[PDB]
């Protein structure tokens, strides 16, 4: 654990990160741009 | 120090005798209600009927 | 009296309020476009003098006297100045010195008005009853506009004074006619009295301004302003 | 430095914009429809000539707009 | 730099662009005026025929 | 299982505000998809993609309003920089009171659920962002739709009072030695104040809502005509809920603009205790008005004229605020970075908004321009550019510090003026409609008002494109394989900081603090 | 002067047994693990379930 | 020919409720109806200032309330 | 040890509890909505979720008496800062009833025309406001009266005699509650009728779940006081206890004079 690290989050450490931090932020983007639509979609899909 | 703990002692127990003696008062009293009123357009009004409908609760 | 086509401000005016509610914006927008203005040159000229270039010394000042008290005071003369016309307006327009001639009764049904000129009535069922409906699409003639054109439309007789009772029956609504400047709410419960007096003749357009269900803004309003003989025709053929 | 980069970024975004509109409202690449008061073309020219003279339920014709538009009839 | 002279500017331009919107505004109210006064004492009526 | 219980678990104060930006992010991506929704559907006259189903539009419109003012600047302002930044700024360990925002924080979420499946449910909340009575009254809605939006409201509340009661007992009990309440920056004494309208206003609100709700379903007669109760009686609890709602968006945005002034011109903020007091007295008449917002509903003349009143002497305190941060650029040794240029948008595009409310303050001015785009374009202006923009200068500014990398500078520029440009030309022209006089919140207009929706519609597309240049920024910082540098920045690398957070770490280590600060204190 | 009905020894054998242990609080004594890893996790697992059935029923107007 | 009049500008009431300016004229009226009956011509000016005021709906519902018993207010 | 930690501050330890808790609140609304409009999972759904947040804030108050009588984490500034979130509390529920009142006031100082323009509505019978209220306020003045009997008790050393002040104390808020249950069965009138009817209902009914939510607390501390758990230089949830019973009762006072005194009159 890292209670006792010269810094919280250490970011560098993890591996390579880069496709992580990228696949984070583009499904941040997906969930906040596909709810909206699909609340939409779907009352259309009703009555 | 210990003149107030016998002093608010003293005047809660007081409170308490004259509220006994206010709830034997008050019991017995039989409490026959009135007429019904005739019925107003504001009296029972049922906008969205309840989920145990037809009577309110507490009935 | 009618909306138009890339229009800046206010439309026309028919009715002393309106008149007032003009000139208060344009005394409150000369104040303003000054302040605005004058906020403006001082930043940009803060921002511009002192770029990291020129004063590459921060020259550590802090406590400032006789000078906060300036814009302390300045701005409240300021408003004063620009609260002595709105508070003339408002009690010069709440008195209602003469009488009413007529009234109006404008019932806010659910999607569509109602109107009742009930003075005219020797018994107690109201005459003179009817509903202003939205003309759909494709009952237009070539000319009308959309979704603003109405049948059966108000009729007031021009120059004379009035007064209309604004209330509602289902949810929600108000009256909203902007070329009079006429603007208030019918809730449910109660009557809102209006006085206003047309100065001229034609016919002047509005809508409803507050969410009534799914039909909103499609329900509107139109007032015609007509000479006080035709008016006397009208009601006399409508009877 | 980064002027250039800046402000050709600026004019990109504005071509952008401009297609996604020009997809989304011109063509309606999701359904859609246009009023019949827009398409037939000739409805304003119509607007125009009865702000002219307005038709009413009772009474003569009338104007509408007669300050912001100076149309209004003479003597008579 | 001197805060006094750029604060007087600042007023000066204020009151300068204040004057040409009143000017406007003036101008407008006159124009409503006279189609009131003529629309009572004149020529000009609103009904077309 | 280690990362899992730091993260659900762990109280932290610095994790729980990492944890408030994630979902900040989240809603406001959420919002501005309705908003781009909403646009789209104006964009010409007629039916454009709702095609008919206004009841629709309806819910839109009031899902973007819940959307971005309930779960998008309050979980960044209070949640994202008041949780990180007060104990942290202050000078002392980790928050009182740690499980209170643990579970605020957890609570959001729920509240985002239930206002979502509101918008879900059989027709839907097409009744606006104040629900008002009759119209989501159980005659003419009857679908459990505001049901879940007033519960949304509900928890929302709840958990901004565990907060706000959080940040007050931080600020009276948690400081630093020595340090008198008159040198704790003004990013704490803006959190405080609008920790205490949060605390004393929100209640209100959840009374209106519960009234409203036992008068939906359990049958009562608060807002039915027929028995009393008219619905004048919500409009001003509402109302009195509603604008302490409205001064408490902007006070965060306030102090942090006061800091990013402050460490931008080398020189500390200008007439310190003149900023106190008037964001003191910002706050206190924050609560003397709240009909200002219903002077065309049928209330008397007194009291229109007192609101009037009221209305001017709020404006007041803004002037001096904004004059004093004018006066502490005079200095000198500026330099303009992206948290420069954002904190500068944001004095402009706020004074422009301010002017607009003082034309609204007026009681006749207000009966010609009552729910039309005249009033949209004035709190478009004070809340989304205030608000939002001292969101992103607080972003940049601070970025710097939460994940330890540095953003590109020329991407942060193309950013601000994208966004800028894009947000500044789609809500001018409402100001145009609504001195022509179209009623807010409807989906078709006339023919006469196609003229600028078509060119206001070409503004939120700019603004998407600028959102979307941000979140690459914002991945390219998490990613930036270049670390701190004095380089880059000149802020962390202060051997002498007025705020004391800039000389800790690259982020704090987990305590923020082996030992607390101290403060000479002089005269023995 | 009297103590309060108990010895206050007992309160310090459990003062003694809960500073001896090496684990978070909310897991120390053998009460707690029974409580806080089986009622809260099944209650909550079963909260979840009925939440998610109750939406989706509520969403689709299925079984009044 | 026709009459071109309503009701008066009343002193008591310069808000904006004709709801109790309807509720007074209704009340008047029926105080009339009932105590004089007769004073036919200041009771028609009554029943003439209400029918201006008062909408049709609450009109008849309140007429059909008296006729039931159920008429709350005097 | 502090001399390592370098301040006495409190740093808590990690506790799934905001969470459990949260998913219970979360839990409740959903089931009150379903049972709300007549559905199959009504019902349970909500009576679920309430045992929920019952049973996190039960762990929830059972881990902080924990931490704080047995680990001792608590030194004295946090022993104050508990004082002032409970100050704050308190101000959030008067601001809440404030609401309440509020409503009341502008629905009956000008009644309506629908309602006669007069107050109380015909047809309303308004109970006595002196057979049953007054007990209720004598009731809840000895009660406060008992509660300060109760903190005088653990301050002067005589640590013995809490508890049964603390007993009395709890007796009478049941005999209260019991009266108010009395009361709402004897009703001449329901929540469905007027105006009146609904608000009295309302503000009443919330003021009795407050005598319950603070009869239980006093019930909590009763148990503390007897197992010893209070001493007379240290404790706080006593204090917050009395303050919150104080605050019940001065409630009460103004729905009394306000509601019973003024609305029957
Ligand atoms: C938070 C406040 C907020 C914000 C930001 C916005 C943003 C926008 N709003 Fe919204 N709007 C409201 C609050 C807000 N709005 C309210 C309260 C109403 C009233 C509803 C009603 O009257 O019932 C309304 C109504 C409203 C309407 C009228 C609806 C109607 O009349 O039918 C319209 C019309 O187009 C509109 C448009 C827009 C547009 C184009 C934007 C654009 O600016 C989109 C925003 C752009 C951004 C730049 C912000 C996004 C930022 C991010 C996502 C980054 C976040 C960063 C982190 C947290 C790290 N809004
Ligand atoms: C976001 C926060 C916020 C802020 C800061 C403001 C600022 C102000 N608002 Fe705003 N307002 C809202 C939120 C906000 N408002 C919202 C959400 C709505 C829509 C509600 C709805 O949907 O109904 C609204 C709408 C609204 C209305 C109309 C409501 C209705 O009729 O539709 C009114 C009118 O009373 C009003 C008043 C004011 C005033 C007087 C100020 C003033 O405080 C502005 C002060 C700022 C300054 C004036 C600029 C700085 C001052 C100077 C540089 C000094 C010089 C100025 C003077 C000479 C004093 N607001
Ligand atoms: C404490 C913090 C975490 C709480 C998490 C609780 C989750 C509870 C389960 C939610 C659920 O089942 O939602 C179902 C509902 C189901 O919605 P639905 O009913 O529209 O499902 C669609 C079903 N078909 C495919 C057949 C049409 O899910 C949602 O509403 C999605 C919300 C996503 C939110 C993302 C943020
Ligand atoms: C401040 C916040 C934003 C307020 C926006 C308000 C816009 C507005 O009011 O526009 C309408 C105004 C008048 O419209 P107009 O067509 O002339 O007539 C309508 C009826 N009078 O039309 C206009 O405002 C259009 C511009 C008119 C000229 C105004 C000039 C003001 C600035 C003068 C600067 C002088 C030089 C300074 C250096
Ligand atoms: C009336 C409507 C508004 C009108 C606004 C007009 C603005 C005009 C600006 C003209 C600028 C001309 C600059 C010509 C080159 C000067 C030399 C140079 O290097 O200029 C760049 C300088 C920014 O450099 P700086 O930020 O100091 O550097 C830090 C980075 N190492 O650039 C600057 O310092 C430019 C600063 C501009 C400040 C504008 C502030 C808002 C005004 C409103
Ligand atoms: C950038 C992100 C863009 C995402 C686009 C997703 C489009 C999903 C889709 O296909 O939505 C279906 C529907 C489109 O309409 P549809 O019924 O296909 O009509 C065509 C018939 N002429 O969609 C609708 O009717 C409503 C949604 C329209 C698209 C909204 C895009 C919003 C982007 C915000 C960023
Ligand atoms: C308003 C309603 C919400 C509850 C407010 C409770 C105020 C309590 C005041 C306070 O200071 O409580 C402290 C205590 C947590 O103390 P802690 O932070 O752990 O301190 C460590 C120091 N030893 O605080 C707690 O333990 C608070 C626990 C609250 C649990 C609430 C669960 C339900 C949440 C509301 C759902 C509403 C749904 C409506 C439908
Ligand atoms: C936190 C982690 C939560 C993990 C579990 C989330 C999904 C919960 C779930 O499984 O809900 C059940 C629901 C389907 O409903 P069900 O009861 O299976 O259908 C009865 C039909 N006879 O499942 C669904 O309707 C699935 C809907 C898809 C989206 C799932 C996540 C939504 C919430 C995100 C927050
Ligand atoms: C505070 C709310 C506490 C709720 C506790 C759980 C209640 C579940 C439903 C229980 C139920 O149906 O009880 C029946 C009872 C009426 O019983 P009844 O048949 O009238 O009595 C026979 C006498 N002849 O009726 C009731 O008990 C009515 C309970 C209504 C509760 C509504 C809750 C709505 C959501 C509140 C969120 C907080
Ligand atoms: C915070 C959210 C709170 C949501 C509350 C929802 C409404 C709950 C009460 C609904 C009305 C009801 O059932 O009233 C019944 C009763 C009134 O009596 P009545 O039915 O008129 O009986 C006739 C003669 N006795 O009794 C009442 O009216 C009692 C009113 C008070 C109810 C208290 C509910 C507390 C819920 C706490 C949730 C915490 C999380
Ligand atoms: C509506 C919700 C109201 C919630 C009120 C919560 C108040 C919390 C007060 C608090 O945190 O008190 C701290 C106290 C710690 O005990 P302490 O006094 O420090 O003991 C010293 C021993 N040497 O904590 C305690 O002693 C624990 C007190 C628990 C009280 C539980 C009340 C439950 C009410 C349930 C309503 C449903
Ligand atoms: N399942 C329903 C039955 C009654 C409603 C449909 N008839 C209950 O709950
Ligand atoms: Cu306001
Ligand atoms: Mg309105």
């Amino acid at each position: 654990y890292y209670i006792h690290a010269k810094h919280m989050y250490n970011l560098d450490r993890m591996k390579h990160r880069g496709l992580k931090m990228s696949l984070a932020v583009f499904s941040a983007f997906s969930i906040g741009v596909a709810v909206p639509v699909y609340a939409v979609i779907f009352q259309q899909k009703k009555t | 120090d210990a003149y107030e703990t016998a002093k608010w002692e003293k005047i809660t127990y007081l409170g308490i005798v004259s509220c006994t003696g206010l709830a034997i008062y008050n019991l017995s009293k039989g409490h026959p209600h009135t007429e019904e009123p005739p019925a107003y357009p504001y009296l029972h009004i049922r906008n969205k009927e309840f989920p145990w409908g037809p009577d309110g609760l507490f009935e | 009296d009618a909306p138009e086509p890339w229009q800046l401000g206010f439309q026309d005016a028919a009715t002393p309020i309106m008149q007032g509610i003009m000139d208060l914006h344009h005394d409150i927008f000369f104040f303003l476009v000054q302040i605005a203005v004058f906020v403006l040159w001082v930043l940009s000229r803060a921002l511009w003098c002192f770029r990291s270039k020129i004063s590459p010394i921060p020259q550590r000042i802090v406590h400032g006297t006789t000078i906060e008290i300036l814009w302390t005071i300045f701005p409240s003369i300021i408003l004063m100045f620009i609260a002595i016309p709105s508070f003339t307006l408002l009690y010069s327009m709440d008195d209602v010195v003469v009488d009413p001639a007529i009234t109006i009764k404008a019932i806010g049904h659910q999607w569509y008005w109602s109107y009742e000129y009930s003075d005219y009535n020797n018994s107690d069922e109201q005459s003179l009853a009817f509903d202003s409906y939205m003309v759909p699409e494709d009952d237009l003639e070539l000319g009308q506009l959309r979704l603003l054109e109405v049948d059966n439309r108000v009729v007031v007789p021009a120059k004379t004074h009035l007064r209309v009772l604004i209330t509602s029956a289902d949810v929600l609504h108000s009256w909203a006619v902007p070329s009079l400047g006429v603007k208030c709410d019918a809730v449910p419960g109660r009557l809102n009295q209006i006085s206003t007096f047309i100065q001229r003749e034609g016919v002047y357009y509005g809508q409803c301004s507050e969410i009534c269900g799914t039909n909103h803004a499609f329900m509107p309003i139109v007032v015609e302003a007509v000479s006080t003989k035709d008016y006397g025709s009208w009601v006399s053929n409508q009877i | 430095m980064s002027t250039k980069y800046i402000v050709s970024a600026i004019l990109g975004s504005f071509g952008i914009a401009w297609v996604c509109d020009y997809y989304v409202s011109e063509k309606k690449i999701f359904g859609g429809s246009t009023p019949g008061t827009i398409t037939n073309k000739e409805w304003g020219e119509e607007t125009d000539k009865k702000f002219q003279a307005w038709p009413r339920t009772a009474g003569p014709p009338v104007v509408v707009n007669p300050i912001t538009r100076q149309n209004f009839v003479v003597k008579s | 730099p001197s805060v006094v002279k750029e604060i007087i500017i600042g007023i000066t331009l204020g009151l300068a662009a204040g004057s040409v919107w009143k000017m406007h505004h003036w101008n407008e109210q006159r124009k409503i005026r006279t189609f009131y006064d003529l629309l009572e004492k004149g020529e000009i009526g609103v009904v077309v025929d | 299982m280690t990362n899992p219980v730091r993260w659900l678990f762990s109280t932290n104060h610095k994790d729980i505000g990492t944890l408030y930006f994630i979902f900040g992010a989240i809603a406001g991506v959420m919002g501005t998809c309705f908003s781009v929704l909403i646009r789209m559907e104006l964009a010409r006259p007629g039916d454009q993609i709702l095609g008919g189903n206004h009841q629709l539009y309806n819910v839109l419109i009031t899902a973007h309003a819940f959307l971005m003012i309930f779960f998008m600047v309050m979980p960044a302002m209070i949640g994202g920089f008041g949780n990180w930044f007060v104990p942290i700024l202050i000078g002392a360990p980790d928050m009182a009171f740690p499980r209170l925002n643990n579970i605020s924080f957890w609570l959001l979420p729920p509240s985002l659920l239930l206002l979502l499946s509101s918008a879900l449910v059989e027709v839907g909340s097409g009744t606006g962002w104040t629900v008002y009575p009759p119209l989501s009254g159980i005659t003419s809605h009857s679908g459990g739709a505001v049901d879940l939006a007033i519960f949304s409201l509900h928890l929302s509340g709840v958990s901004s009072i565990l907060g706000s009661i959080n940040f007050i007992t931080t600020i009276f009990n948690m400081r630093g030695p020595g340090m008198t309440m008159h040198r704790s920056p003004l990013f704490v004494w803006s959190v405080l104040v609008t920790a205490f309208l949060l605390l004393l206003s929100l209640p209100v609100l959840a009374g209106a809502i519960t009234m409203l709700l036992t008068d939906r379903n359990f049958n009562t007669t608060f807002f039915d005509p027929a028995g009393g109760g008219d619905p004048i009686l919500y409009q001003h609890l509402f109302w009195f809920f509603g604008h302490p709602e409205v001064y408490i968006l902007i006070l965060p945005g306030f102090g942090i603009i006061s800091h990013i002034v402050s460490t931008f011109s080398g020189k500390p903020v200008f007439g310190y205790l003149g900023m106190v007091y008037a964001m003191i007295s910002i706050g206190v008449l924050g609560f003397l008005v709240w009909a200002h917002h219903m002077f065309t509903v049928g209330l008397d003349v007194d009291t229109r004229a007192y609101f009037t009143a009221a209305t001017m002497i709020i404006a007041v305190p803004t002037g001096i605020k904004i004059f004093s941060w004018i006066a502490t650029m005079w200095g000198g040794s500026i330099q303009y970075k992206t948290p420069m240029l954002f904190a500068v948008g944001f004095i402009f595009l706020f004074t422009i908004g301010g002017l607009t409310g003082i034309v609204l303050a007026n009681s006749g001015l207000d009966i010609a321009l009552h729910d039309t785009y005249y009033v949209v374009a004035h709190f478009h202006y004070v809340l989304s550019m205030g608000a939002v923009f001292a969101l992103f200068a607080g972003f940049y500014y601070w970025v710097g510090k939460i994940f330890g990398r540095t953003y590109p500078e020329t991407l942060g520029q193309i950013h601000f003026w994208i966004t800028f440009f894009g947000v500044n030309l789609t809500f001018f022209p409402m100001h145009f409609l609504g001195l022509s006089g179209m009623p807010r919140r409807i989906p078709d207009y006339p023919d006469a008002y196609a003229g600028w929706n078509a060119l206001s519609s070409f503004g939120s597309y700019i603004s998407v494109v600028g959102i979307c240049c941000f979140f690459v920024v914002v991945t390219i910082t998490s990613t930036s394989g270049n670390n701190i540098t004095r380089a880059n920045i000149p802020w962390a690398v202060e051997q002498n900081s007025t705020t004391l957070e800039w000389l800790v770490q690259s982020p704090p280590a987990f305590h923020t603090f082996g030992e607390l600060p101290a403060i000479k204190e002089t005269k023995s | 002067s009297e103590p309060p009905f108990r010895p206050r020894e007992k309160l310090i054998e459990k003062q003694k047994h809960f500073q001896s242990v090496h684990k978070h609080t909310y897991l120390k004594g053998p009460y707690d693990k029974i409580t806080s890893v089986a009622i809260p996790l099944a209650l909550a697992a079963s909260s979840l379930y009925l939440i998610g059935r109750g939406i989706y029923n509520m969403s689709h107007g299925i079984g009044k | 020919e026709i009459k071109l009049e309503t009701a008066p500008a009343d002193f008591r009431f310069p808000t904006t409720n004709q709801t109790r300016h309807c509720f007074t004229r209704y009340i008047e009226y029926h105080r009339c109806v009932a105590a004089k009956g007769e004073g036919a011509s200041e009771c028609d000016k009554f029943a003439k200032y209400y029918r201006s005021l008062c909408p049709g709906e609450w009109i008849d519902r309140w007429n059909e309330q008296r006729e039931n018993g159920t008429f709350p207010g005097p | 040890m502090i001399e390592s930690q370098r301040h006495s501050y409190h740093l808590v330890d990690p506790s799934p509890w905001p969470i459990s808790g949260s998913l219970g609140a979360l839990a409740t609304t959903v089931g009150g909505v379903m049972y709300m409009h007549s559905f199959q999972g009504g019902a349970t759904l909500l009576s679920l979720g309430l045992i929920f947040i019952l049973y996190t804030m039960f762990v929830w108050w059972r881990d902080v008496l924990r931490e704080s009588t047995l680990e001792g984490h608590h030194t004295k500034v946090v022993q104050l800062g508990l004082r002032y979130g409970f100050i704050l509390f308190i101000v959030s529920e008067v601001m809440f009833l404030f609401a309440f009142f509020w409503a009341f006031f502008h629905s009956s100082l000008a009644p309506t025309v629908e309602i006669g323009g007069i107050w109380p509505p015909l047809g309303i019978w308004v109970l006595d406001p002196w057979e049953i209220p007054f007990l209720n306020t004598l009731i809840l003045l000895s009660s406060g009266a008992a509660v300060t009997w109760a903190h005088h008790a653990i301050l002067a050393g005589k640590e013995k005699r809490a508890v049964y002040a603390l007993v009395a104390t709890v007796l009478l808020a049941l005999v209260f509650t019991g009266f108010q249950g009395m009361e709402y069965y004897q009703a001449p009138f329901t929540i469905s009728d007027s105006i009146y009817g609904s608000t009295f209902f309302l503000a009443t009914g919330f003021h009795g779940f407050h005598v319950i939510i603070g009869t239980l607390f006093l019930i909590i501390c009763g148990i503390r006081q007897y197992l010893g758990h209070l001493t007379k230089e240290h404790h706080v949830g006593f204090e917050a206890a009395a303050w919150y019973w104080h605050f019940v009762d001065v409630v009460w006072l103004f729905l009394f004079v306000s509601i019973y005194w003024w609305g029957g009159i």
